[PDB]
């Protein structure tokens, strides 16, 4: 399959996956691009409209973040799911998880969770009692 | 497998491995002396695509610390590559591994490492998925 000389890279690598995009349409999806699942973003996800959430000393750190994460595939949910985040060019932990992260007395209200243009995460805490 | 599109539009081809890396199931692995060029690596991950940076061009932790700072110069934000270590030759895994554990605690965008020629016993396994800090690794078994 090695003859064309020269063909920049990304002609190749796209022509592969074109090809297997034409021919999974042909296949499972009529020839219809609109039978194809729309997300906001594509990735990040493991091989393996108003609420109040509570921690514990036991709560369970993922169920604590994917209940603040949400369902649909948004900004919250990146917010929350997310390992890493993305600094001038290099990758450091999510802020946003460590400051949530779960233990006795924090209190996170989600409002507007539906639309999430709108929606806001407040977190209280005990301050002076 | 499926298909779908994020908000752009752009078509992805749903998979396990592409569901993780958010970026079509298809890479360059790396390949000594193909992919041990940055020109090449940053090419490859601008155009959409995993590559891996071959570490057998590569004699010492100094040398790849500079491809590697290439690689970084030439490519977008946000992008990542990976790196390939050959389990043959004792001395690239020991300046190899403690390089790639320094730059990633400095954050540096190693999405990745794989080890070719061999499979590593399962004590140098765990090692290098506690210590290395990367989001997945790649096994090439024989």
């Amino acid at each position: 399959f090695t003859k064309v000389i020269d063909e920049p890279i990304k002609s190749i690598m796209d022509g592969i996956h074109d090809g297997h995009i034409k021919k999974l349409l042909h296949q499972y999806y009529g020839d219809d691009e609109s039978k194809i699942p729309a997300v906001e973003y594509f990735g990040g996800e493991s091989p393996v409209d108003s609420a109040v959430f509570k921690a514990t000393s036991s709560t369970d750190e993922e169920s604590w973040f994917k209940a603040l994460a949400g369902s649909e595939i948004n900004w919250r949910h990146a917010s929350f799911l997310c390992s890493f985040i993305t600094q001038d060019k290099m990758f450091v932990s999510n802020p946003i998880r460590k400051v949530f992260k779960p233990s006795q007395g924090m209190v996170v209200e989600i409002s507007n969770g539906n639309t999430s243009s709108k929606t806001v995460v407040t977190l209280s805490e005990p301050v002076q009692g | 497998p499926k298909l779908i599109k994020n908000k752009s539009g752009k078509i992805f081809v749903e998979t396990k491995f592409s569901k993780l890396i958010g970026r079509p199931p298809l890479l360059v692995p790396g390949m000594t002396p193909c992919t041990v060029s940055p020109d090449f690596v940053a090419a490859t991950t601008n155009a959409g695509y995993t590559i891996e940076l071959a570490g057998g061009g590569y004699f010492s932790a100094a040398g790849m610390t500079a491809a590697i700072d290439s690689v970084v110069s030439q490519i977008e934000k946000g992008s990542t590559f990976g790196i390939n270590l050959i389990y043959v030759n004792p001395f690239m895994l020991q300046w190899g591994i403690p390089l790639i554990k320094e730059l990633r605690s400095k954050g540096y965008p190693i999405q990745f490492l794989t080890i070719g020629a061999g499979v590593p016993s399962l004590e140098v396994a765990s090692e290098y998925i506690e210590t290395l800090g990367l989001k997945y690794l790649g096994l090439k078994p024989g």
